[PDB]
Order: C-alpha cells, then structure tokens, then sequence
DNA sequence: TCGGATGTATATATCTGACACGTGCCTGGAGACTAGGGAGTAATCCCCTTGGCGGTTAAAACGCGGGGGACAGCGCGTACGTGCGTTTAAGCGGTGCTAGAGCTGTCTACGACCAATTGAGCGGCCTCGGCACCGGGATTCTCGA
DNA sequence: CGAGAATCCCGGTGCCGAGGCCGCTCAATTGGTCGTAGACAGCTCTAGCACCGCTTAAACGCACGTACGCGCTGTCCCCCGCGTTTTAACCGCCAAGGGGATTACTCCCTAGTCTCCAGGCACGTGTCAGATATATACATCCGA
C-alpha cells in the first residue's frame, strides 16, 4: 500500500517512529500521544542543527573542514543559552575558552 | 511610556501618492540609513537586533558575535546569539529595489578605504588621520589639544596599525609625541578600554580619536599606566596642569 | 591468583602537571601549598566517582568496571560526560 | 530615479492605509506600523495584525520599539511628508492648550 | 650575559599555550595507578576498561581546571595574583563541596 | 552480531543540511549522540512528571511543549517550540 | 548621654536573628512584588496564600544563604564589610552567571 | 499593572537578612544589588510556576506549582507538599 | 475530599517509638512527609535507572539496595541497608 | 499486613502500590517495597530521634520545624542528603565569624 | 604497613589465664581514667565507643556533645560525623557491672561541677587556683599567680568564671578582672582563647583552661589578638615587652 | 571503701578468643567492637576478611583498615591481671637477650 | 630610548589513517484494524481568593555626629619564577596468556491480574495542656575612668 | 572601679492547636492461572593484563633574583547608632464571586496484533582531511 515514514510526513530528519518507541518502552507513561514523537524529534533536530551550525562556524575559523569536540565546545560555551543548557555537562577533549584576566596582563 | 498625545489620539492618515511620480536618488542620500556600521557598506542579508532595532549584515553581525563581545556593535547591549536577532525582508527588499547593483566584497582594506572616505567627507573636530604612503595598513594620526584640557595647541602625533581581521580586532594606536598624561605610557601606549577589551567592530578611527580627546579632557585615574602622575592628579591639580602645560609647550608646541 | 597492592600513587600527580592544569585554569603565579591541596581534592573526587562506578559494576554482577559505569557515576553526581556513551 | 508608485508598500501602514507616521515595529516579527496606530491596536489584541504572531504573553507594549531608522527613510523618500505632518500638528495644537 | 625573561612572561606564555590545547595534561600511567589504588578499597582484583580510565581522567582534569578558574578568581578577589590554599578552600566552600 | 542503534546518520544528515562542505569527527559524533540522548531523557522525563502531576496517563505534544518551555532558556525555547509546532502541524495535515 | 560602639548592637542583631525562625521580609509588599512579577507571564493571576508563603520562604532562604557566601568573600579580601563585588563573586562561583 | 514594588524590599529587611546570614557591616550599594538578585530569582521561579499553572489549565497559581518549580530549579522546599 | 493521604500516622508511630513523651507540630509533620516522599522518589528513581541500565524490567530489593548505596552517604547507607536486609528477611519468615 | 510481617511501621502495601504506578519499571519485586519502606522508616526514625533531642534541648515537648533543621544541619550525612533542600520555618544555625567578634 | 609483626610478635606465646580461684583487690580509683567518662567526669553508663579512635563515652553524653558543638572527638579532636560513627560497647558495661555495681542514674550539670571541684582541690595546676565565691557553684573565682620565666613572673591575678546552664557542653565564660597588659586579654575582661570559644570540647576542665591561660601568658598568640596595640609590642620584639608589661601589670599585682 | 572479686569472674572480658590467653597489645575491629591480641587478629585477617566471633565483615577489601590499637582496654587488662605486664616485658627482654635486632617492638 | 635574541605565527611538501560512502542484510517501523477507555466537556457544589473601610503603632525614613574601617602608599623580606644540569620513568610496541564480558538455548520460578471482601486510614468533632503571651525583677554584657 | 541598658529568668494567665475518638469508605489482603522475564549452565572471542628493553621527553634538583605576599600606616570617608518624624504593614472581617473540585457521560484516540518490507547497521574499502616536519618569516620581550 506504498508505505512512508512518519519523519517524512512531519518534514523532519530525526526518526519519529524510533522516538515513539523509546517513549513507549522508556517507562515514561502508560500511553503516549501521536504528537509527542514528532514534536520531540523536531526539538532534538532543531537543537542538533543549532549546535552543528555554530560548531561549523568555529571549525571554519580554525581552518578545518571537520568539526572536532573543540569546535563543539567553542560553539556551546560562547552561546549563553546553550551554555546554560549544558552547564553541568563536560565535553570530552573540548578544552576551555581562551580567557585571561586583565590583572594577570603585563604592566 | 506609550501614552498617546493629544494629537496622536485623533491623528489623520497620510494618503499615499497614487499618481505616477519619479524620484531621483543619490548614493549619499540614504547612505547612513542603509549602511552597515560594521563593514561601512550597503546592507546584505539584513539582520536586525530584536532589542534595539539595529541593522547589520548577516556575515558581519555573525562574525562580530563570534569574534568579540556579545554586545550590540552600535549601542553595546546584550546580544547572546543570532536568535536575539531577526531577518528583515522588507528592509533588504527595499535596498535591493532602490539599489539593484547590490554589494561587493567585504575586505578589511575596503573598509579601511571606506573610513578614509568617511574622514575626507566629514573630518572630526581637532582630529585627523591618514596613510603615511602607499600602504593602507600603516596610518598616521594627528590630534590637536582640546580647549578645556591643559593641552591647548598641542597638536600631537599618533601611529595607527590596522590588523588583518579589521574591524573585528582593534587597531594598534600609540603615541609618537611625548605627553604628560596618567593614562598614556612613556613610550606611547594608550590605556583605553575600546582599544583592548571593549572594542566594537562598528567603531571607527574618528570615534577613537574623539574618545582620546575626551580622555584628554577628563583623565581616568582609576586604572592608569603612570602611577605618580595619577597620584598628582588626585592629590593636587596645580602641579598636574603646570607640568602638562610645560610638556605641551616643550614636547608638542 | 594474582594480587597487587598499590601505595603512594597520589604523588604520581606531579608538580608540573598541577602547574599545567593551573595554567589552563588561567593562573599566573602558584603557591607551594597548592600542589598537596590539589592532590587531596583530586583524591577525594576520584574516591567518590570511582566508588559510585564500582557500585554500578557490582550491581551488574561484573568484575570489570566499564566506561558506562563511570558515565553513570559522573551523571548522578551532576557531572554529565559526553563522548563515552549514554 | 524610480517610480514612487512601487516603493509605496514598503512605506505603507496596513492599519491607517498610509505612510508611516512615527514608525513603530514589533520585536518578534519586525513588522512595521504607525505608533498612533499600533498603540491603540494592542489595547485589545496581543497578537500581530499581519503574521498573527504573539507579540507578548501579557503586555505587548514591552515588545514594540520605535524604528527611527525606518521613519527617517520614510521621511527622506516621501516629498514634503515631514513638512505636512509638522504643519498639521502645529495647526491642531494652535487651537488647543 | 645570558637571556632571562622577567618573572611573569613565561607563565603567561604557558597560559596561552594550554588554553588553546585540548589533550590531557596529567600523565596517563600514573593516573591509572592512582585510579586502581583508589579502587582497590572497594573491590578486589578490579579490571578497568581503557575508555573508563580515560573518562575518569577527562572528568578529573576538567574538574581540576574548572576549580582552578574559581580559585584564581578568589586569589584575584583578595588583590593577589597568586593562588593559595585559602582560595581553593573558599571556592570549594561556595560551590558546596566542603 | 547484535546491532547497536545510534543517531549518527541523522545528525550527519542535519550536518549536510546546515553545512554541506564540512565534516565531522568520530569523537564529536559520539558527543552529539550523547547530547541528543541527554536532551531526550530530560524532555521525556519532565513530560512524564507533567503527566503524573495532573493525574494523566498520557504524554501528548502539550506535555512535550511545556517540558521544552521549562528546560530550554529564552530564544532557544522559542525556536524549539516553533519548529515543534511546525512539525506536528505538517504531520497533522499530511496523513 | 547614651551611646554604643559601632558594631556591637549589630552583632547582637546577628545573634538575635540567627536564633529566631520567623520571616524577615515584610509580607504584604513582598506579595505585591510577586504579583507584579507574575503579570509578565499570565494576565489576571490568582495566588494561594501557601504559594506566596512558599515563594517567600524560598526567597529568604536563598538570600540568607547568599549573604553567608558574600560575607566569606568579604572576609577573604581582608574586610569586614560586604560589597557588591563580593555578591558578584559569590554568585559567580555558585554558577549563576 | 502593578507599580515598581522593587523598593518594597526595604533597607532594614535586607539588613535583617544579612544579620541572619551573619554580616557585621553592610555597604550602601548592597541593597540595590540584592534587589536585583532577588528580582532575577523570583522571575526565574515564578516563570516556571506559571508555566506549570498554564499546563494544568488553571488561572490560579497553586503552592504545588511553586514547589515543582523550585524542585526542578534545584531548590527542593519542604512543608508544602511534593 | 477525595481522601488526601500522607505518611502522617506512620511518622507519628515511629516518633512515639523513638520518643514516647515527645510530640510534633503540623508544619514539621508536613516537612517530614515531604522528606519521606522525596527520598522515596529518589530511591525509586535511581532503582528505575538501575534496572533500565542493565536491560532488566524488574525493580527487586537488589536495585533498591544498590540505589541506597548510591544515594545515602556514609554510615546512613550502611544502617539503612541493614534495616532493609533485616526486614526482607522477617517477611520471608512469615509468608 | 506485610508491614506487620516484616516488623515495619511504614506501609509496605502503600509503597508497593506507589512503586506499581509512577512509571518506574514494568514489574516490581515482592521484597522491594519491604526494603524501601524499611529504609524510609529508618531515616524517619533517625531524623525524629535527633529532632526529639533538639526539642529536649529547647525545653519543648512538641517538635517544631526548627528542631528538624537543627537535627539535619548538625549531621554531615543528613546535611549532604538534604543539601539542595530548604526546610520551611527552620532558620539558620548560629554562626558568627571570629573576625567579627569585638576587638580593641 | 605499621602492622608488620616484629621478631617477638611473630612467635609470642599466649599469656595463660589465672584459673585458680583467687580474688583481686581494686580501689574505687584503681581503674579511674580507664572507666571514667571524659565528659561528665563520672563512671561510664551505656558506653559508646568511637570507631576511629576507640574512645569511650556515655551515650547521652557523647550524643549531646555532638549535637551541641564541634563534630569531633572530645578527647583527641578526631572528627565523627554523627552518632553512627560510634558503636555501643557492651563489654565495658558488663565489666563495670561486675566491678562497680553502682551506675548512679543522675548526671549533669551541678554534679560535674562538684566532681571537677574535687578534682581541682585534689591536685591544682601549676601555681593556679579556682573555687566558688559563695554557695552558688555556677559562679567561681579563680586565682592565678605569675609563672616563672615570663614577663608576668610575680604577682596575683583574680578572674571570674561563669558556668553555663548546659555546662560542660558549652564553654565557661572566663573574665579576667585584674587589668593585665596582654594581647589576647582585653581590658574589659574578655579573653580571646580559642579553646574557650570555638575549639571547646566537653572533655575539657577548668584545670586545662587555666593551664592554657598559664601557657598563654608566657607565649601569647599575636595571630588573632583582642587588641591591635600589642601586635606591635611583640614586633619590638621580646625586649620592650618585659619592661612595659612588668611595670603595668606585675607592678600592679605584686 | 575497698571491693574484692574473683579474677575468674573478670577473665571472660580480658581474654582473647583466638589464643585463649589474656589480651596482649589489644586490637579491636571497629565494625562490631571486638577485641583480640594484635598478633592474633593480624594473622587471622590474612586468612579471613570476616570477624572470628560475629562473622561481620571487617572490610570489603582490606580488613587491616578497620582495626585499631585499643590502649584503654590493654591498660584495663594490665591493671586487673597482677604481674601480667612484668611477665610480658620479661618475655620481650629474654627474647632479645639472644637476638640483637629490632629493639623497638 | 631600540635593536637583537626567543620562540610564536605562518607556509607548504608528504606520508598516514580515519572519515565517508557503497552493499548485503535483517529487524524494527509502517499499515489496517477493533474496542476498551482515558480524556474531553458541559454541569454544578462551594472553598478560598480578593476588596476595602479605618484604626493602630510598630516599622520604615530622614537626618546628623563621629568612630571604626575601606583603601592607597611604602618597605622589609621571602617565597616562587626562570633556566640549565642531572636523572627518573613515562611512552613506546612486540606479544603471549586468558580473564571475563557477551551471547544463546533451556528450564522454571516470579509477579501481574481478575476477583472476593474487611479493616486500615482519612475526613471530621472535641476536651485539654503545651506554649505563646505577659510583666516584675534577676543579672549580665557594655562603655567610661 | 560604676552607671545603664538589655538579655535572661520566673511565676501567672489566656488560648488554640496537638491528640484521641468515631463514622466509614476504599484500597490492601487472600488466592489461583499462566504468560514470561529471569536464573543459569554453556560457549565464542573481544579485550584487559603482564611483559620489557629503549629513545628521550619530562620530572627533578638547584642557583640566582625580582616581582609579590605581607605587615605597617596615615587619611579621607562612609556606614553605625539613635532620636525624631513620616509612613504603611498589620489586623479584624464582613462580603462579592472567580474558579478550582467533583461528577455524569459521550467518544475520539491509542494500545494491541499479524503482516510486509525497507530503513538502519555492521562490514568492507578507497583517499582526502589533517597530523607532521623542516622552514620559512614574524610579533614580542628586555638590558647596556
Ligand atoms: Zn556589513
Ligand atoms: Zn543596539
Ligand atoms: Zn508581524
Ligand atoms: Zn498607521
Ligand atoms: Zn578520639
Ligand atoms: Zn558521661
Ligand atoms: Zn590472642
Ligand atoms: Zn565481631
């Protein structure tokens, strides 16, 4: 009967069916609405895009065409909102932001 | 607040000109209204800050927020990301309508020359700056001493070095003329916040020099380079003016 | 049938290493009493994290602590770690 | 040189059906209106009259700002608009305290 | 006769050097020995995955650097450019660990 | 062989959408994966608690939206809710 | 006449208010503050007395917890008087800004 | 629309809070700063509380909304429920 | 009314066990209730995550014990564990 | 009752019912609610004991939230357990820094 | 480490128990320091032993000691987080029950005052004294003379001691009322003594306090003094302090 | 006042269950407060990680971390049992009377 | 006041391996379906939030003398940085041994589930004693001499 | 030493919330089938552990010295303490009614289930992004 994916119908890339399955068998509720998986997939895909964009920018700044954890870190720690979102999150091999206090600067 | 005035409550609409009327335009007319303060050129992919309604080029404002403070380049207000902005279709369409030619390259050199024209067309008060020769990255400046500040008729020389990532990085501005000042180094280095930390990509040499004149008018004894001068300026005032006028009449005049 | 008891490996964390960590932290000048303090703090941190991790390991009836045990242990301490799973 | 009969909708207010008198734009959508227009409009609806986007949760006045940059364009393009506005304003404030 | 920087330049050079890098700072094997020494008090004959040790070290160094930032801030707050145990203890206290 | 699922291909597709001429490392890939997993657990958790608070046994798009409003800060939350509403609307239309 | 050394009755105030458990901030204007802040999220809101009391308990607890760290930040700088920079440092290390 | 009300947090009240916090001497620029911090705090809490109230489709902010907000903010409050 | 329940009577009983001539106010009782509920949700939650991490769909006394070992610090854990291991033993002596 | 069979005062049945719902897992162990109720009863016992002593020190017979606060904050383990917990009407422990004491 | 048995320990023979029915004579002061509670200065009852240092206390005594004061051991300053860091010692209870069948169910707070008074009169500290002014045992008068090898050598110093209601769980308020020129000794009477302020333990006695002051007179603590004027007096250093304090205090005492 | 009691009545509180003799250099496991001779319990904890008496786990990995030298108890058994200290010291002296190594023991 | 010794930013040849895309494969996702049921929603009891007198008085404001403390300047002194020589061992890999994680098939004891049914537990009423209240007086820190 | 509050103490009294009894509703208990997750012996093989000489980066040790921690100190000044004056929080409390709780009930929506199949992953393979290194030129720091 010509089957199509729920992700294609929602105009998304992230798997709707997979998210739905994880929600069902993730001990979150007895039942789950039909809008929950598409909405959640949409949010995850959006956040993914928003991070990958700034990460791509930081990657371009370092003359590299492959995004590394350092670029992700530079992308997140500059974005105040993303930083608050990942405040209790440690990114492996991401290092820290280049920041030197004014007092430690040469006289 | 937003309380309407006596006229605003009963204001009458201005009827649109329906009759065919042609309006001749010039690139100097809507210049300041359509110029991106960062690259000093025609707007392209217009992004407008949500909080203060300031127009920037997409590449310009993005590069500004990525390679500098999270402030608005014009009014210095919190701008955490591109999400604190919004694309302006009407504005960009208006610009593309009036100016079909569009924009070109956004090189640092082009903006340096844009500053050169911006100086030649309307010079600052008691300030000037221009290239020493064929090189456009090595500039020389001249700042005449203001009336209020004890440097009357000083006419001090300065040296300006533009970085490659201009204007996203502040130009190295120093002094070549000896001057008795608490914020100015004995070699020529300047202790100015907009020349180090709080630099804006929308700032120009004109505004910098004006800030230096304003600095001469009112020194900043809080974080100086030469401690004893600041101490003299804080404790007394006669000695400061005297020595300043001496160094002005000896090393400047 | 193979055992081995380790002693005094906290001194393994050397002075210049702590110095380097301080540099990345953005420190110009470092005191002498800093290093031992750092060794102590690191010792406590590792004590807690490895304790929870080993707890996870023993709960899984395994004799090998995996990376996921470390990830869970860190996550329950409010220190989520990306790049090792989870 | 371009015909003004084409640059109208970019300077046309969709509430008064005329040119922008003291331009005021909404933050969340950058849709421009007249101040005297949009101030009394948001006394009822807290949504945009064009894209139907929520201006603010409760107080829409916090999400509207005066666009002088646009109003300057409107005044510089339309011939004798500032003069007309000033004339009518003075003429109205002439017979009132 | 010889060349010597003023005491402060090399430090700043090191700061600029390591704030750009991302690789681990603490040596691998000693850290492994420390991990196993600390672990030998919870479970006998423990086996460790390489990724587990690496995760432990990543989190450890991250934690120590993060602590060193706050410590440095405490040092500067007392009008000093030198970190002291008082600074670390204050940081730990405010963070709610001590 | 016991295949282990991952969000690799999806975040890769997104990467190609936002940056067609950039690459991605395996480490950063695993990091992004852990990120999406974490955010998933967060939103789903808060939605679950939302359903339990109101004596409801069903997590709808409303619970997810409210959860996003609670978790994501400011404009991030705004754009997130925007994309979510767009997706659920487009899904609602196209049967 | 009758005087006290600056820092004595203040210390007595510390010792007195640390013993007590009652709320410190005035109830009514705090409630007014809460209702003032809440109007930017939902129009025409109603509050349970227990809700306002909860908000006040949490607020006073938060502030009285912050003032301790602030005081420590003041003593760390060889001072006995708290300053804005101490609060800034406290909230900085706390991880709020 | 309510008034300023940020000045409702009077000087002697903040002084009291500092006393309970164990502060001997207080600066003058402390009070305004404290008002700001309290403003940000109350904003962050009341926002989430009102969010919980709206998801429950209620026009009245309950105590449990505040408790949930504080709990998800990382400041669990005993003596009201949950 | 809907019969709003709590841990009132039990807390009172244990109170009269540890202190026969000692009472408790309403607010303090509500606080104790909030404590019991909080610890309940925390232990049960950690146990849930424990079961989920090991692909097991059952929360036995083992998961609860491990959760206690993870949550309660120091001696507080130990004794508690004992009080658990004790109880579940007696329950198996009369069932 | 299962509480009587386990020698517990806390409701094993109620705990079991609460574990059934709340979406923690598919099925719940039979010894799990016993263990959990036992732990809850233990913690309750400890806190009520220490707070009882705190009430004794204040010449009171009825325990107020202040006593609960005193009991919790005077125990490093309990304090760690309730680190991110605010006790209503509990106040703060009496503490004045040494440098704040009068001098000269 | 530190448990490696020596040459003798690796082959030590068991000390055979005395099985022949002989009686042992013990005075009521024979096992004093071994069976005495450091807190209430009386025989142990419901003995609790700290897990870290193996120090014995009474149940209520050590519990109350924990709830009101530092969370450390009253005898060796080693820390214990709560009452769970100590286990009940029934062996001591049984041994006590067999040796001294007299638990005496009455402790604190006047009783500890009296016992400490007897312990004061039995053997006072070096050149010191302390005893109640009148019938009230909560208000004592202590007389401390001038210790040898000190700038206060020679003279007499009277001070008052106010015992709290919850003594010994709270430190006694000691006020020096003889006007002595000392760094930590205020002119008003207050003494900046750490063990009398925050570093107080229920196992401390008036003897130990007066001894601490006696040692304080010789070598003071300029780290946290009561008066800043003497901070420079010890920066002179120990040459001008023996001619300024011996003529203002010692001259106003002897 | 002077009390006198049979030493055999006090023996069960002064004797070691591992060697059957009086406590010498008393050492106590702290997870159950149980005392033995130092050498006895040290040698035992190389064969078992659980208590000889109540079978309570001394430690999960290293039992030596949960034993402490019990001085007060040793003082009690030295004061109650007559001539015990003299005898033990005599043993220590007689042992090193032919062996010249490691005095501090 | 400035040119030369350090070492950082920068440029480009060049080999290496992990990023990336093709492929057979297999399982999870999609499609059509019924019907139990949670949830929608109009209806209605009625608790609890909200307004507002006015009258009080303790609490908040304003102001002023001044004493303790923030803060900039200076100097004795030592602890820590910089750089080179001696030396410890981390990092390298080469690799055999096998612990033990991981997967599979089988046997079986665990717990949800429907059902019968009685008390444990909550809403609710009431006598009373802990405790907030109250005011005379004990008395203990404080500030000056 | 002595004046003066100001916290503590003590005997008396008004008051309301803590505690025990009771009607009774509903959730916990008792008991049996049975699908099935969990226990578990059995088995493939990934991967962790010990090995072990070696180039050398790095930790270590130490001498010289200067920026910096730290105590000392004089001076401007800003909170402290307190009496008076201005101001509104607090309280009693009757009363309008929004709106949260509960209930009766039709029904849209999701779990449940067998089937078809292609989306997703493990596997294999070619090479371009990047690590690498000799090699420039460059910005930058510092004494005679
Ligand atoms: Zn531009
Ligand atoms: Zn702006
Ligand atoms: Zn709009
Ligand atoms: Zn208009
Ligand atoms: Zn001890
Ligand atoms: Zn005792
Ligand atoms: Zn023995
Ligand atoms: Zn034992």
């Amino acid at each position: 009967a010509k089957a199509k994916t729920r992700s294609s119908r929602a105009g998304l890339q992230f798997p709707v069916g997979r998210v739905h399955r994880l929600l069902r068998k993730g001990n979150y509720a007895e039942r789950v609405g039909a809008g929950a998986p598409v909405y959640l997939a949409a949010v995850l895909e959006y956040l993914t895009a928003e991070i990958l964009e700034l990460a791509g920018n930081a990657a371009r700044d370092n003359k590299k065409t492959r995004i590394i954890p350092r670029h992700l870190q530079l992308a997140v720690r500059n974005d105040e909102e993303l930083n608050k979102l990942l405040g209790r999150v440690t990114i492996a091999q991401g290092g820290v932001l280049p920041n030197i206090q004014s007092v430690l600067l040469p006289k | 607040t937003w309380e309407l005035s006596l006229y605003e409550l009963q204001r009458t609409p201005q009827e649109a000109i329906t009759d065919g009327l042609e309006i001749v335009v010039s690139p100097r007319s809507l210049h300041s209204e359509l110029m991106c303060p960062i690259c000093l050129d025609m707007l392209k992919n217009t992004m407008t800050t949500k909080e203060c309604l300031h127009r920037f080029c997409a590449d310009c404002i993005i590069t500004a927020l990525r390679s500098g403070n999270k402030e608005c380049p014009t009014c210095r207000k919190k701008l955490v990301s591109k999400r604190s902005l919004r694309p302006d279709p009407n504005f960009d369409a208006l610009i593309s309508k009036i100016y079909p030619s569009g924009s070109g390259s956004r090189s640092a050199l082009k903006r340096i020359n844009k500053e050169l024209s911006d100086l030649a067309r309307d010079p600052p008060a008691q300030c000037s700056a221009g290239p020493v020769g064929d090189d456009m990255f090595h500039w020389q400046a001249t700042i005449m001493g203001p009336n209020d500040s004890p440097y009357q008729g000083g006419v001090f020389f300065l040296t300006i070095h533009f970085p490659t990532d201009y204007p996203f990085k502040p130009p190295k501005v120093a002094f070549t003329t000896r001057i008795y000042h608490p914020n100015i180094n004995s070699n020529g280095s300047i202790c100015l916040d907009i020349l180090r930390s709080q630099w804006s990509p929308a700032l120009t040499i004109s505004k910098v020099l004006l800030s230096i004149c304003s600095l001469l008018c009112d020194p900043n004894p809080d974080d100086p380079l030469v401690p004893e001068i600041a101490r003299i300026y804080k404790t007394d005032r006669d000695k400061y003016n005297r020595i300043s006028r001496e160094w002005t009449q000896k090393y400047a005049m | 049938r193979h055992r081995k008891v380790l002693r005094d490996n906290i001194q393994g964390i050397t002075k210049p290493a702590i110095r380097r960590l301080a540099r990345r932290g953005g420190v110009k000048r470092i005191s002498g009493l800093i290093y031992e303090e750092t060794r102590g703090v690191l010792k406590v941190f590792l004590e807690n994290v490895i304790r929870d991790a080993v707890t996870y390991t023993e709960h899984a009836k395994r004799k090998t602590v995996t990376a996921m045990d470390v990830v869970y242990a860190l996550k329950r301490q409010g220190r989520t770690l990306y790049g090792f799973g989870g | 040189r371009i015909k003004i009969t084409e640059l109208n909708p970019h300077l046309m207010c969709v509430l008064c059906g005329g040119y922008f008198i003291d331009a005021t734009t909404i933050i969340e959508c950058l849709h421009s209106f007249c101040k005297t227009c949009i101030v009394r409009y948001l006394e009822t609806s807290k949504y945009c009259p064009i894209c139907d986007v929520q201006v603010h949760k409760t107080r829409p006045l916090l999400n509207i700002r005066s666009d002088k940059t646009l109003q300057d364009i409107v005044y510089k393009l339309v011939p004798g608009l500032f003069k007309n506005e000033m004339k009518r304003r003075r003429d109205f404030y002439a017979a009132h305290p | 006769k010889p060349h010597r920087y003023r005491p402060g330049t090399v430090a700043l050079r090191e700061i600029r050097r390591y704030q750009k890098s991302t690789e681990l700072l603490i040596r691998k094997l000693p850290f492994q020995r420390l991990v196993r020494e600390i672990a030998q008090d919870f479970k006998t004959d423990l086996r460790f995955q390489s990724s587990a040790v690496m995760a432990l070290q990543e989190a450890s160094e991250a934690y120590l650097v993060a602590l060193f930032e706050d410590t440095n801030l405490c040092a500067i707050h007392a009008k000093r450019v030198t970190i002291m145990p008082k600074d670390i203890q204050l940081a730990r206290r405010i963070r709610g660990e001590r | 062989k016991t295949r282990k699922e991952s969000y690799a291909i999806y975040v890769y597709k997104v990467l190609k959408q936002v940056h067609p001429d950039t690459g991605i490392s395996s480490k950063a890939m695993s990091i992004m994966n852990s990120f999406v997993n974490d955010v998933f657990e967060r939103i789903a958790g808060e939605a679950s608690r939302l359903a339990h608070y109101n004596k409801r046994s069903t997590i709808t798009s409303r619970e997810i939206q409210t959860a996003v409003r609670l978790l994501l800060p400011g404009e991030l939350a705004k754009h997130a809710v925007s994309e979510g509403t767009k997706a659920v609307t487009k899904y609602t239309s196209a049967k």
